[PDB]
């Protein structure tokens, strides 16, 4: 009970409002002077921000509520001065007057009349005086009004002007972090008409300042991670002009708009190429912007810079397209030879040497398939030009020993032994190419096509391989010759190669595998347009698959090629078109969900996942839709790989318990693919979950399913002591982990774990937040989806080139014009800052520091020193020019 | 007396999420289409009632007639 | 394989990095909530749409009735003969009981708890585990909330204890090469 000795305000400011109705009555003195004497006190007490229990509002609300109710409506003589004063002095108390149900009462006073500028006494207060309740009103009442009646009265026009002035106020009161709440209103005001917010905020920041935009840009760019698809596109496109209109940096526009090539719009990518040719006037701003345009986003861009300045202003296209690729190969050779790379290691297979005494004696392995797996190990580990001269003659004797399929695989191993070669890899292949053996010739052609894979230059587009293709006399000597071509022009959507490979499937050859490989090649050649390929494929499916009910090689090549030909589009119209095209029997309806999900590569849509799990939920599936549930679980990892990393962990929580514990066929068999696709870093959570349910094969279940778990065991690159587990599993792999059923699987896994010290990275994530391409092939490789018995034979042709979207490991390089500088930086853990007012420490653990061109590593952020000014991109690109500028005397 | 049939088959799917806003746009997909695709689909009305007025209150009975 | 990791961690997701009244946190916790509701819905449908059941093989009930309804738990102490082991009850009263079939005679070992009948008092099963509720309670399963970010700066001590307890797990390549046992 504190009242007395000071509450004179509850005396005089109580009698004045009490006779204020009399002021509105016959006595105009109360109508003018009393209104002024109340408004001045209210403005004074809400002006200062020192006492957060306002001494005037809190002594009036009880009587003031009814006073305001019975004063304004019962005046009937609203002169400009008296009505303006009444509205001004009855609009402010409402925040204290009413409770949460106030959306219907933000305008009961303020809308009555606009007294001057409502921000005049609401100018320098940050989030106290009026902008809080004003922001709430404009957030909710405007949205309710504009839900369907967008074109209306002041609720659109004058509300727009109020929003503009309130954004100005948010900027001008304190210019504090509340600016990051100005976008809130921008996205809450004209929710649907977001454009007329985003443009407004762009212009408002145009005359704001050229340095206070970066924080707003980051806030918007990390708010775009998940929202409505159309809202996503609008926010991205409105972010695009921000680094150009207010600020004139215009250097990150070429990097943060390639992300909007496929996902946003094809014409968006057209305008991005337009702005990339309109810009790049500075020679520095061209060689760097072209570095990532080929080897970090996609191919098929070697002809867009061929204008009438093709001496050096347009000769850069050929440089960054292929000549930069050759220079990068030479660099990745020289540096590797400098640091860590002996010529012929071939030791990891021989690493199982301490086991010689263990378990008695040796001389147990005589399997012919073993020689195949050994060759594949010797190929995969020998990448990055780890050529073995006359040490591959073992593969020649094995090629002359047995396993014609193993002979083909061993022949194709030379493709990835000499990878990304242009000088003499084809020359090396040619000597063994003319060997008068069908399998040998097919393997030679596959290796030749692999050698130039990813280069997509005009060296030998169809010179050698297609001459044999047009001579498809043998059944076996016809698939790979075309299939490699699909890989060779994977990034190229050239219609010439598309219509040239269409005749492979139009030849009506008896080999259904040939048709499947042609479908795969046509799927992996183009990922966007050319619906005519889709029409031809669907017609071939109707004319062929109707009469057959065989293995899913149909479902492994036709619907996969269809999804690849229309991959990565959230329009869903193509999904509906293909859906209504192929309404048919359930064995064909297996492809319905496949084509539905292939067009949902990554986005935030809990509706999509909800129907994805509701579709193959339980259903008891008495041998009915096992393939449907298999693709549902294999794809549940997709659409979730860019959820802002919350979705990844939550999904791992769901998959760890739900399908693993209460599963019958989708769980016991196709539940390791989702882990094998979720991440490729190598962490204790998944590396523990996998072996516990995997090293114990659980022969009661389809024990071959455990074999699948072995393969995704090697889903982590970057060799580590994980081997120590699988090495032990090797010994228990003698009796258990059936040799004739899992020996080659364990051996290939152990070869993949420590496969290529350089170029180990293979995760389709160039840039912090980009995954433009490279998932194409990686999807077909993992598309074995069980049926490992079929894989045993198909892989000898397929597994050699099944995953061929590998990028080199290293990202740290000076990349000078002559590669002069070596290194001066500090690699560390990932970012440790998001929205901090204080200095932003990206490097959590700066302790680690190296001064060589050495490897980057996955969880590593790099920062520089010694004042080099690193003016290229400042983060990491493996090809930054990093010119020096030190105007600091 | 009728033999009748009945099954459960399914469990409810009240998956309340951000879907709650999609339902606003989805109905527009019908507004732009159901007004143009068809207009002339209907069934008769009020003929199902004309049975009850013909209440046959002069019920006929044969020769050996049960009666309560 | 031993009982394995048996990890103890709730640790759903901590990313509230805005740490203010921003929209990012609201959308992120929205994602968390809807994933949790999705998993709950899946488990409801998993438990609701089970149509298959017989689960007695016309003999499981036979074995269940042959053994007594209120089985008691005792301590084996010797096995003098096949089908005639010798057990004891709590009060230390031994009894020269018999051993019946349908009990894998492989895993029984002197000192292991077994399941016994009442009326005839023979051995009818083996109790797999016996841990009193004074040791299982000591275990933790919900991790406490803090982390290294809250410590006010103890670089020497933090680095020391990290080399003690954390580093040998994640990257155990160095210690073998040097030939040292990490401190315990």
């Amino acid at each position: 009970m504190e009242e007395g000795g000071r509450d004179k305000a509850p005396v005089q400011p109580q009698q004045s409002p009490a006779a204020a109705p009399g002021g509105t009555d016959e006595k105009p003195s109360g109508k003018e002077r009393r209104d002024a004497g109340d408004k001045d006190k209210e403005q004074e007490l809400s002006e200062e921000d020192k006492q957060l229990q306002d001494e005037l509002e809190m002594l009036v609300e009880r009587l003031g509520e009814k006073d305001t109710s019975l004063y304004r409506p019962a005046l009937e003589e609203l002169r400009r001065q008296i009505r303006s004063s009444t509205t001004s002095m009855t609009s402010v108390p409402k925040p204290l007057k009413f409770l949460r149900p106030h959306y219907g009462k933000l305008k009961e006073i303020y809308e009555n009349m606009a007294p001057g500028e409502n921000k005049r006494f609401a100018a320098d207060i940050i989030s106290v005086l009026a902008m809080t309740m004003s922001g709430e009103r404009e957030c909710l009442k405007y949205r309710l009004v504009g839900s369907q009646e967008e074109l209306a009265s002041w609720g659109h026009e004058y509300v727009r002007h109020l929003a503009g002035e309130v954004a100005k106020e948010w900027q001008e009161l304190d210019d504090a972090e509340k600016v990051q709440r100005e976008p809130l209103l921008t996205l809450v005001k004209e929710i649907v008409p977001y454009n007329m917010a985003h443009n407004a905020e762009h212009e408002a920041c145009d005359l704001l300042m050229e340095i206070e935009q970066v924080d707003m840009l980051e806030k918007d760019i990390d708010e775009n991670a998940y929202a409505k698809v159309c809202l996503y596109l609008t926010s991205c496109v409105n972010y695009v002009p921000e680094p150009e209109n207010s600020a004139l940096l215009r250097c990150a526009l070429g990097v943060f708009r390639k992300f909007s090539r496929f996902p946003e719009a094809l014409r968006l990518a057209l305008m991005l190429n337009d702005m990339e040719l309109v810009e790049d006037i500075f020679t520095s701003c061209k060689d760097v912007v072209v570095q990532k345009q080929m080897a970090f986003m996609l191919g098929r861009h070697g002809v867009f810079l061929e204008l009438s300045e093709d001496v050096e202003e347009y000769e850069d296209l050929t440089e960054i397209m292929s000549n930069v690729q050759l220079n990068s190969n030479f660099l990745a050779l020289a540096r590797e030879l400098d640091i860590m790379e002996p010529k012929v290691p071939d030791d990891i297979y021989k690493t199982h040497l301490e086991n010689n005494r263990f378990g008695g004696s040796g001389s147990q392995v005589d399997s012919a398939r073993m020689n195949l797996a050994s060759s594949f190990v010797n190929g995969f580990v020998n990448a990055a030009f780890g050529q073995d001269k006359l040490l591959t003659d073992d593969g020649n004797k094995w090629l002359y020993k047995n396993k014609d399929h193993g002979m083909l695989s061993a022949a194709a191993s030379l493709g990835m032994i000499l990878l990304w070669d242009v000088d003499g890899g084809l020359t090396q292949i040619d000597k063994y190419l003319y060997s008068s053996e069908d399998y040998i010739k097919s393997g030679a052609l596959l290796a030749c096509g692999i050698v130039n894979s990813g280069v997509r230059n005009e060296c030998d587009p169809a010179l050698a391989l297609l001459s044999d293709y047009v001579l498809h006399n043998s059944n076996t000597m016809r698939l790979g010759s075309i299939f490699g071509l699909g890989l060779a022009y994977a990034g190229s959507n050239r219609e010439d190669v598309l219509t040239l490979l269409l005749p492979v499937m139009g030849d009506s050859k008896s080999s259904m595998e040939v048709a499947g490989v042609t479908a795969l090649a046509c799927g992996m050649i183009a990922v966007g347009s050319c619906n005519g390929d889709v029409t031809s494929t669907i017609l071939q499916t109707i004319m062929e698959k109707s009469e057959t009910e065989l293995k899913d090689t149909y479902a492994r090549w036709l619907p996969l090629g269809l999804g690849l030909n229309h991959l990565g589009k959230g329009e869903a119209i193509e999904a509906i078109l293909a859906a209504l095209e192929v309404v048919s029997e359930p064995f064909r309806s297996f492809a319905n969900t496949l084509v539905d999900v292939c067009a949902y590569a990554g986005s935030g849509n809990v509706l999509k996942v909800q129907q994805l799990l509701h579709i193959c939920s339980e259903h008891f599936d008495s041998k009915e839709k096992e393939e449907d549930k298999d693709k549902k679980e294999k794809k549940d990892k997709d659409k979730k790989e860019a959820p802002a990393d919350m979705g990844a962990h939550q999904g791992v929580a769901v998959l760890g318990i739900a399908l693993i514990a209460m599963g019958e066929e989708i769980g016991a068999e196709m539940a390791l693919r989702t882990f094998g696709h979720l991440l490729r870093y190598g962490e204790p959570t998944l590396r523990r979950a996998v072996p516990l349910a995997l090293a114990l094969i659980s022969v009661s279940n389809p024990r071959l399913n455990i074999l699948d778990t072995l393969s995704k065991f090697s889903h982590d690159a970057d060799p580590e002591v994980s081997y120590n587990s699988i090495f032990a599993m090797g010994m228990v792999g003698s009796g258990t982990n059936n040799a004739r059923l899992a020996a080659m699987l364990r051996q290939l896994a152990q070869y993949h774990a420590k496969d290529p010290n350089n170029l180990f990275m293979v995760r389709l994530a160039q840039g912090l937040t980009h995954l433009g391409k490279g998932t194409l092939t990686l999807c077909p490789y993992h598309s074995d989806r069980q049926l490992m018995s079929q894989v045993a034979v198909a892989g000898l042709l397929t597994v050699l080139v099944s995953f061929l979207d590998v990028r080199n490991i290293i990202l740290g390089k000076s990349h000078y014009v002559l590669y002069g500088l070596v290194a001066a930086m500090q690699p560390r853990m990932l970012v440790t800052f998001d929205e901090e007012l204080r200095p932003l420490p990206v490097s959590v653990r700066v302790g680690q520091a190296v001064d060589v061109v050495g490897q980057a590593g996955k969880p590593k952020t790099i920062t520089g020193f010694q004042t080099h000014t690193t003016p290229v991109l400042l983060a990491h690109g493996e090809r930054a020019e990093l010119a020096t500028e030190e105007f600091l005397p | 007396e009728v033999p009748k049939e009945k099954e459960k088959e399914k469990v409810s799917t009240a998956v309340l999420s951000i879907t709650a806003k999609a339902k606003k746009k989805e109905k527009e997909k019908e507004k732009k289409e159901e007004e143009k695709m068809e207009v002339d689909e209907a069934e008769k009305k009020e003929e199902k009632e004309k049975k009850k007025e013909p209440e046959p209150n002069f019920q006929l009975l044969d020769n050996p007639a049960r009666v309560m | 394989k031993k009982k394995t990791k048996g990890p103890d961690a709730a640790s759903k997701l901590p990313l509230v990095t805005p740490h203010t009244q921003c929209r990012l946190k609201l959308l992120k916790l929205e994602r968390i909530k809807d994933y949790l509701l999705m998993e709950e819905e899946f488990i409801r449908n998993q438990e609701q749409m089970k149509p298959l059941e017989e689960k007695q093989e016309e003999e499981r009930s036979k074995v269940d009735d042959l053994r007594g309804t209120p089985m008691s738990v005792g301590t084996l102490e010797e096995i003098i003969d096949d089908n005639h082991a010798i057990v004891s009850t709590s009060v230390g009263s031994e009894h020269y009981v018999s051993i019946l079939s349908f009990v894998d005679k492989d895993l029984l070992e002197p000192g292991c708890s077994v399941l016994l009948n009442h009326k005839v008092h023979a051995v009818i099963g083996v109790l797999m585990d016996d841990t009193d509720p004074l040791v299982t309670v000591m275990k933790v399963e919900k991790a406490p909330q803090e982390t290294y970010a809250d410590i006010g700066g103890l670089d020497n001590q933090i680095q020391e204890i990290k080399e003690s307890v954390e580093l040998p797990l994640t990257h155990p390549e160095y210690y073998e090469e040097m030939g040292i046992k990490p401190p315990k």
